[PDB]
């Protein structure tokens, strides 16, 4: 599939469909985030509705009942509370796709600058200085779904890029730009993009004006890494082609955002759907919980108790009406009809209209409005709701909160979810000697497990670390004025460095460190530019982030780092400023893991070489003549100290060299750029030869910071018994620190890394996909006793408990390839990350990270959560149970294409646990509740079939019947589903092994919901042959001697029967009892009488005109009122409290220690995550 | 130049008891010492309740009588009822047997071989029944209970409107279906098959003292049904012209209806008795009351016209004389099953009391946790 794509140029004949149109049309810029299109939404809405089984058999029996009639009839109000349901329930999922879609509109509504004054053929030197100038050529504003294949755009700085684009030239002359690519991988830094080299002499709308060419391109093929196009136009001096390659490096992808660079001028290539990012997103599925598939399950076992009884009935009644000597020959009119089989046909089609109510119409509104309920509860969280950036947790998907439940798994992206992206300058080692004070939360949780009690001690050090700032803050004004400083954002804090910096550890240590910090303030990238709103401020703008924060530390100490002349760069130092002269450059490589500048020493001067690097890549480089020996250890021995600390580090190295000695390595270098064929190794070797010796002045380490309360809820989450995995697309090394920040990885802890590396590749096998599968089979074979067979997995699916053994995977994504390709090596991998406490995948695609979810979520069917920001967790997050993106302060598609989302990573915690917890339970009782209150009613129908020869009257009253779901019973079993609470959220958050259950599915199954469906069977006998019995002996159960015969005052008997025992079944199986409930289940009960009486005293009610008054007039009435509800209650009350008392759940022990005040200090909105948080007294 | 230009160029939730999930409410954790009480009060007094309705339904005295077999199994001359047909009891007197006695008296003027003379039933009780004496009538084996039998009936008529034939008939739901007009073309009055079939036998408005014929006892059909019944049971509009008998009343109206003679379904508790129809296979339904006088202990006699047919499906019919209870009849159901289940309740407190008492653990322990254990 290639296109090409023409600017300024007609297309060609073949080109156009035959009436000036193109053949190939290219997909609307427009990015479309709903479960449903406008045209699609019925169809797709009415077929996930009736993939419930209970739809069907709904629909069937009205279709049924309506073409052939038969008995009962009256068709038309028959069809209504179907039609009704469904039309309520897909009018509630079009406001939820309806939000979906108010996003997606403020996304297509971004402005852009598109050229205008040339017409777009594409969709309805290089430069011609003769060609005529049109005014009326201009860049103007527009949206991003106009931006069409072939347009010219113009991106600002900080703009994000609207679509696939290549670059044709930027306001830097050479053409460079700056991409950040946080959004399609998880890198922190900024990458360099090179504009064509052709097109970089247009800056203007008049010269792309007077430009021409065309670009074949390969198709969208969704890898982030490849590009392949060739750009191509005619010489204006010469009739002929010309041709230029465009890589990867020339190309802006949909995601990024343009960044130090004042305009990007580029042509569209690819738009909507055949960008990268989309072409790796997916298109929203509609999730269905868990607890509501196995519903259907249910569905489908209320269908066979029917069945059965409907066969029971028909046989019965056809077996009758072979009978002789019967009343309904004398009185009745009544003829023996041939065919007794096809008699109990339709005695069995009867009965199925009798017994309807078995499978209750109320069930999926009522499941639909509890789960809307909790997503509003969800949503109206104040805990959840982040000040910040004015963001609730907003619920995409309001019918998964139970997902949140019984969660095992939470795959996390690395970089924006676990990192807020900033970095800090915190620890510098100097000469052996170590300077910075910092106290993380992971330092508190690891004293924590220590023992140490460590709110006092955290709140201590940190007041202590707040004095010594302020102390070296003041100190550091004395030392001297510096243009510069800013003490808003100093986040060195040693006190001791600034202290020592005058004279304290000695004059030779004076000079270290001053000279430590002018080489950090002189080895580097970073660009000054002015502040817009303050003309004496600079800004630092820098590719790397890290590489600002030592500049910006270098400036406060007073080293500061001020503009740039034609030739070095001017410090100020302690307020008087020197500009240096930088004699060469070597730029940081991917390949060199080391940058380094050289520096004019004035006399005859000298060079100074200062090269900063990874710690191995610059201990490596070192002299053994001088280095003390000792600032070697000790520099070792604190780097690492930090990198434990979770601390990127680096090392500095100056090495002097005399002029000769430059005079010919600069020559030498100076043919080794200046020659061509792949210069690339020609400076490698030369850089090669100067830095080989070097001696090692001192290293740094900045922390990537992590969100507020990350370890907290890490930590809290693993308590529950979830295991995390962090999939990043960031370098392995970046992620390992992350890991120790955030205690996922500690010390004593084996690293178990996947490497596919050649030097390992000479031991384990010939080459990758055998040493892939030679690694994963050694580790399994080693460190546990298990290799991966069928078996293995099957036995690991068993249990759920928490892994042991302090071990880590590290894969990234090459030997990931191979450890997801085949069926056997994805069994043993996946058998060896489900131990393994810690999982990290780097370096990883969203493909991959998608592929990592969906290998858990299949083997070991499990409920699996994944969170992140960005276009890699979209594909993570639509293919996992519960999607979480994490909102910030532009628009993220993470965030739209997800279920719920927060504002911080530390809400999980709170939103996960409380929710989940709540949901997973309040669903658990609600579902079963459900079917055995209804079953009570139905089931007397049918006893009282035994009487009437299972001919089909009706025990109750036909109002009865239906405000049997509609009125009496309702409101209880809903408000338990939404209002229940096990324990508050507080001891949710104290005790979060409360939340195992779920885990472990205790809470759900087939064999709870057929115990219900049991105690339903044994309470509708309870109340059907209470009443039949006080009826059988002489009928008459009046004071009076008059006559309550009517089968419908039996049936009031058993509805009251039914109702109070089936209301204080549901009141006894709430764990808290509210004002709100109880209100609503007292009101149930009153309005089952109420009815009666109101119904009854109306002439409208035939045969039950006074049914009220002749009834609960009735002394028998409130004997077998009181009777019958004991025994209905007894039975499941006895064993509730054998249960309480012997075999106890931990929800109910927990309980227990509720009201003996073992969480009575606790207050009342209590965020253990929450770093502001109130001390609590134990 | 157009670079120059381009460059020139809250939501926090209601904090509120009710949306943050806080209302105020009681969260009962059972525990043994509050559970074990509730089931002894429960137990006691449905204990108390049980025992004192077995004491006051055994003072219930009561007189069955089966005369469905009277008009081949009576004679002429005065007979003892077979045992199978009969039961007394009277709680003053357990050992009663004294069987009653019956007698056929034929009418060979009536020409409905089937049924027809007069039973005649002599009973003594030696008790007296109190001043509201129930003279109900029994039907075994008549089934009022199925499915177009239970729905055959006009509401309109029973309204005291004039229904016309298609609203007789066509009506959703109940309608008269099989019975709603005769071959002539005039509607069934009572249409439909339960008033067609209403219960025929004529019972007396007295029980004879055969010892001292100077002191009768009187029975009523009046107040034999609910008053606010004739609210609902209106005095009908037709013309007499319009309306026919149902095909089973005419032999108590052999011409049809005429001026004077359509039945007064308001006043008619016997019909309005009949018009409900009985839930279950065995169906009383009261005919005779008296409201006034103590019915003393002597013999006396009930002569009962036989109209209804009953043997050709096996069926029977009976007089059951009562006075009654608060809870209705004499049934000891609802005595013996208030003292099962106190006793239940009881034997569960002591069977929970002694599993505590040995294998009882200590309430809140956190070390009785899952996790601590494991
Ligand atoms: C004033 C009311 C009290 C207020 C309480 C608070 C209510 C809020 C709580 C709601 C929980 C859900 C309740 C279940 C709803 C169905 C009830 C039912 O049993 O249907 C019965 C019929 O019902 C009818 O025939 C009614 C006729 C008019 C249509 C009314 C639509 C019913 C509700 C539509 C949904 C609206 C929900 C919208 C909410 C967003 C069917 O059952 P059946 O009779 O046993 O079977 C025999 C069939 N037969 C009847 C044909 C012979
Ligand atoms: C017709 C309305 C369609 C919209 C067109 C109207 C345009 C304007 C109308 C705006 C009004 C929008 C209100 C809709 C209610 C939910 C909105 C919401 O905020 O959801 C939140 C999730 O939280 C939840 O999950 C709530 C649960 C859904 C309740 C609605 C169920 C509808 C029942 C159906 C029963 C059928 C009854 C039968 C008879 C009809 C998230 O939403 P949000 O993205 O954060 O933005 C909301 C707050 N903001 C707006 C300030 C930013
Ligand atoms: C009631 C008498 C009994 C009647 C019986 C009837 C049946 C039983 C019914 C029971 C109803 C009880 C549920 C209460 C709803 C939760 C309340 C809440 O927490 O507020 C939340 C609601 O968020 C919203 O934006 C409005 C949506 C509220 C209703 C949506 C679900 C309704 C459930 C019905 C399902 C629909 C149909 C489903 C069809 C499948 C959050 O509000 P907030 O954040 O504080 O607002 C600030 C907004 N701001 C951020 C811009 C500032
Ligand atoms: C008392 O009620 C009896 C039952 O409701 C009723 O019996 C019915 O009497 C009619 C006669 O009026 C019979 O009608 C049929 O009789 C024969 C036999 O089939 C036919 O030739 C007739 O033409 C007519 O079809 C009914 O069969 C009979 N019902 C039963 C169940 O036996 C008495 O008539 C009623 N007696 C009085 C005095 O009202
Ligand atoms: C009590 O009832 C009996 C029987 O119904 C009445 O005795 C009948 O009286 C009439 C006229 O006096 C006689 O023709 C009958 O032969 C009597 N029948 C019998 C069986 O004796 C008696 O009159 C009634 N008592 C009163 C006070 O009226
Ligand atoms: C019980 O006594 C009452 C009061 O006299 C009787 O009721 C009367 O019955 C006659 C029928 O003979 C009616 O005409 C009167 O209208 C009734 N009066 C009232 C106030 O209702 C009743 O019949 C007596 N019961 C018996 C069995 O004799
Ligand atoms: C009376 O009934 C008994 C049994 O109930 C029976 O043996 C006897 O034959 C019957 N008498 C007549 C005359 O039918
Ligand atoms: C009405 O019919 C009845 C049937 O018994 C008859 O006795 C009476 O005489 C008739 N009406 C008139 C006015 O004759
Ligand atoms: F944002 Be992550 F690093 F994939
Ligand atoms: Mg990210």
């Amino acid at each position: 599939e290639l296109r090409t794509v023409y600017y300024n140029m007609p297309l060609p004949k073949d080109m156009i469909d035959e009436e000036g149109n193109p053949i190939m049309q290219y997909p609307r810029n427009k990015i479309r985030t709903t479960k449903y299109t406008p045209l699609t939404f019925l169809p797709k809405n009415i077929l996930f509705q009736f993939h419930n089984f209970a739809n069907v058999y709904f629909l069937v029996l009205i279709i049924l009942g309506a073409f052939q009639i038969f008995g009962v009839t009256n068709p038309g109000l028959s069809a209504v509370p179907l039609v009704v349901i469904v039309i309520i329930t897909a009018i509630k999922d079009a406001i939820e796709d309806s939000r979906r879609t108010v996003l997606d509109l403020e996304v297509n509504n971004t402005k852009t600058h598109i050229l205008e004054g040339v017409e777009n053929e594409n969709v309805s030197n290089i430069v011609d200085r003769s060609l005529p100038p049109r005014t009326d050529c201009k860049f103007a504003k527009n949206y991003w779904k106009g931006v069409k294949v072939g347009d010219i755009v113009r991106i600002h700085n900080n703009d994000e890029i609207p679509a696939d684009i290549i670059l044709l030239s930027t306001s830097d002359t050479d053409g460079a730009c700056y991409v950040e690519t946080k959004n399609l991988d998880g890198e922190t830094n900024l990458k360099v993009r090179q504009s064509l080299k052709c097109t970089n002499t247009i800056r203007t709308s008049k010269d792309i004006a007077r430009t021409k060419f065309w670009i074949e391109s390969e198709g969208p093929h969704s890898n982030l890494y490849t590009y392949q196009g060739n750009m191509k136009w005619r010489n204006l001096a010469d009739g002929e082609i010309r041709n230029e390659p465009i890589t990867i490096n020339n190309v802006l992808l949909r995601g990024c955002t343009l960044r130090n660079t004042k305009w990007a001028m580029g042509v569209v290539m690819f738009t909507g759907g055949d960008t990268k990012i989309m072409l790796n997103s997916g298109i929203t599925p509609t999730k269905k919980s868990r607890i509501s598939r196995e519903l259907n399950f249910s569905v489908v076992i209320n269908f066979v108790l029917l069945f059965i009884l409907c066969f029971v009935s028909g046989i019965a009644n056809g077996v009758y009406y072979d009978k002789k000597g019967r009343s309904r020959f004398s009185y009745e009119f009544g003829t023996i009809a041939g065919s007794a089989a096809t008699n109990g046909f339709v005695s069995f089609w009867v009965a199925v209209i009798l017994y309807q109510s078995l499978v209750p119409i109320s069930l999926y509104i009522s499941v639909e409005i509890i789960k809307t309920a909790q997503a509003a509860f969800i949503y109206g969280d104040v805990l959840l709701y982040n000040a910040k950036l004015d963001y609730p947790c907003t619920p995409k998907s309001w019918n998964i909160s139970d997902d949140l439940g019984q969660v095992e798994y939470i795959f996390s992206d690395k970089t924006g979810t676990l990192t807020q992206n900033v970095m800090e300058f915190k620890k510098c080692t100097i000469n052996g000697v170590s300077y910075g004070r910092a106290y993380t939360e992971a330092l508190a949780g690891l004293r924590k497990r220590q023992g140490i009690d460590v709110e006092t001690e955290g709140r201590r050090e940190k007041a202590e670390i707040a004095k010594d700032r302020d102390t070296m803050i003041d100190e550091l004004r004395a030392l001297s004025g510096n243009s510069q400083f800013y003490p808003e954002e100093v986040t060195f804090v040693s006190k001791e460095f600034v202290r020592d910096l005058k004279g304290a550890s000695g004059e030779v240590q004076q000079r270290c460190c001053e000279h430590f910090m002018l080489a950090l303030a002189l080895c580097h990238s970073v660009l000054v530019e002015a502040n817009p709103d303050n003309p004496k401020k600079l800004d630092l703008k820098a590719q790397s982030p890290d590489e600002a924060a030592l500049v910006a530390t270098a400036r406060d100490v007073g080293f500061s780092f001020v503009g740039k002349t034609k030739k070095g760069l001017i410090i100020e130092m302690q307020g008087i400023q020197k500009e240096f002269e930088i004699l060469n450059i070597l730029e940081f490589n991917s390949s060199r893991k080391r940058m380094s500048c050289i520096v004019k020493i004035p006399g005859e001067p000298r060079a100074l070489l200062i090269c900063k690097g990874a710690d191995s890549i610059i201990y490596s480089r070192l002299s053994r003549q001088s280095n003390s020996e000792a600032i070697l250890e000790k520099t070792a021995l604190h780097l690492e100290q930090y990198a434990t600390e979770g601390l990127r580090t680096l090392c500095i190295a100056q090495r002097e060299l005399s002029w000769s000695e430059y005079e010919k390595w600069n020559e030498k270098y100076d043919i080794a750029a200046a020659s061509l064929a792949n210069r690339e190794d020609e400076l490698e070797v030369v850089a090669d030869s100067i830095e080989r010796e070097l001696i090692l002045l001192g290293g740094t380490a900045i922390e990537d910071r992590l969100q507020d309360g990350v370890p907290d809820c890490i930590e809290l989450l693993a308590e529950a018994g979830i295991k995390l995995w962090v999939l990043t697309g960031d370098k392995v090394e970046t992620a390992i620190n992350i890991g120790f920040s955030c205690n996922l990885l500690n010390n004593e802890m084996e690293l178990l890394v996947i490497k596919t590396t050649g030097d390992d590749v000479k031991e384990f096998g010939s080459e990758p996909s055998e040493i892939v599968d030679a690694l994963l089979s050694k580790y399994l074979k080693e460190y546990f006793n298990l290799t991966g067979s069928e078996e293995e997995i099957f036995e690991a699916k068993k249990d759920h408990e928490f892994p042991k053994g302090n071990y880590a995977i590290v894969i990234d994504g090459d030997a990931l390839k191979l450890a997801l390709y085949g069926e056997d090596i994805r069994r043993k991998f996946l058998l060896l990350c489900k131990n393994c406490r810690a999982v990290l995948c780097c370096r990883v695609s969203p493909s991959q990270k998608a592929a990592v979810v969906k290998l858990v979520k299949d083997s070991l069917d499990v409920m699996t959560l994944a969170i992140g920001d960005g276009s890699n967790d979209v594909a993570m997050i639509q293919s996992a149970d519960v999607g979480i993106g994490i909102a910030g302060e532009e628009g993220r598609q993470a965030v739209m294409c997800s279920d719920y989302a927060i504002g911080q990573f530390r809400y999980l915690a709170r939103l996960v646990l409380v929710h989940g917890r709540w949901s997973y339970k309040r669903l658990a009782e609600m579902i079963p509740e459900f079917f055995y209150k209804n079953m009570i009613f139905a089931l007397a129908l049918f006893w009282y079939g035994i009487y009437n020869d299972f001919d089909g009257s009706y025990l109750y009253e036909y109002t009865y019947m239906m405000f049997y779901n509609l009125a009496f019973t309702s409101l209880p079993v809903i408000f338990l589903g939404i209002l229940d609470q096990d324990v508050n959220d507080t001891i949710s958050l104290v005790v979060p092994q409360l939340y195992r259950v779920g885990i472990l599915r205790k809470e759900w199954n087939q064999r709870k919901f057929l115990w219900y469906m049991l105690d339903g069977l044994y309470q509708s006998i309870i109340c059907f042959f209470f009443p039949y019995l006080v009826y059988h002996k002489n009928m008459i159960v009046t004071s009076n001697g008059l006559g309550l015969d009517h089968r419908y005052f039996v049936g009031v008997y058993v509805t009251t029967i039914a109702v109070i025992s089936c209301n204080t079944y549901v009141l006894l199986h709430q764990y808290r009892w509210d004002w709100f409930s109880g209100l609503f289940i007292a009101l149930s009960c009153l309005v089952v009488f109420a009815w009666t009486g109101i119904w009854s005293s109306a002439i409208a009610s035939r045969e039950f005109f006074k049914a009220a008054a002749r009834i609960y007039g009735a002394p028998s009435f409130w004997a077998v009122f009181f009777v019958a509800v004991l025994f209905c209650l007894l039975p499941r009350f006895t064993y509730d409290s054998f249960q309480k008392f012997f075999y106890p759940t931990d929800v109910e022990i927990v309980r227990e220690m509720w009201q003996h005040g073992h969480f009575d200090h606790y207050p009342p909105g209590y965020d253990p995550t929450d770093p502001n948080r109130p001390k609590v007294t134990k | 130049s157009e670079f120059e230009e381009d460059e020139v160029k809250n939501r926090r939730p209601k904090e509120d008891a009710f949306t943050q999930q806080r209302l105020a409410a009681i969260n009962p954790v059972l525990t043994p010492r509050t559970v074990l009480p509730l089931y002894l009060l429960i137990a006691v007094v449905f204990v108390i309740v049980g025992g004192c309705i077995l004491a006051q339904n055994s003072k219930v005295d009561e007189v069955t009588i089966y005369y469905q077999d009277c008009m081949t199994n009576a004679t002429s001359s005065w007979s003892d009822i077979p045992s199978e047909h009969w039961q007394f009891v009277f709680h003053k007197y357990k050992t009663y047997n004294t069987a009653p006695q019956w007698r056929f008296v034929d009418d060979e003027s009536d020409d409905f071989t089937k049924q027809r003379g007069t039973c005649q039933i002599r009973f003594t009780t030696p008790s007296d029944m109190k001043n509201n004496v129930y003279l109900n009538y029994v039907l075994e084996k008549f089934a009022a209970n199925h499915r177009r039998y239970v729905l055959s009936f006009s509401e309109d008529q029973i309204r005291g409107e004039d229904a016309s034939y298609e609203t007789v008939h066509d009506a959703t739901g109940i309608n008269c279906k099989p019975l709603s007009k005769n071959a002539d073309g005039k509607i069934y009055y009572p249409c439909g098959l339960i008033a067609n079939s209403m219960f025929n036998d004529t019972f007396p408005l007295q029980l004879t003292n055969v010892g001292d014929t100077s002191n009768n006892y009187s029975l009523t059909n009046k107040g034999i049904n609910w008053e606010s019944d004739k609210k609902r049971y209106k005095k009908t509009k037709y013309n007499y012209t319009q309306i026919a008998p149902p095909p089973y009343w005419e032999k108590m109206y052999p011409d049809g209806y005429n001026e004077t003679n359509i039945p007064d379904i308001q006043d008619w508790e016997e019909f309005q008795n009949w018009m409900r129809p009985g839930a279950f296979d065995k169906i009383t339904k009261l005919i005779r009351i008296n409201k006034n006088d103590t019915l003393p202990a002597g013999e006396y006699q009930l002569d009962i016209g036989l109209h209804w047919p009953v043997l050709e499906f096996n069926g029977k019919k009976g007089i059951y004389l009562t006075h009654g209870s608060h809870l209705g009849g004499r049934n000891p159901f609802l005595g013996i099953v208030y003292l099962i289940g106190g006793c239940i309740c009881a034997a569960m407190a002591l069977i929970l009391l002694t599993f505590w008492l040995f294998g009882g653990r200590k309430i809140a322990d956190a070390s009785s946790l899952s996790w601590n254990m494991k």
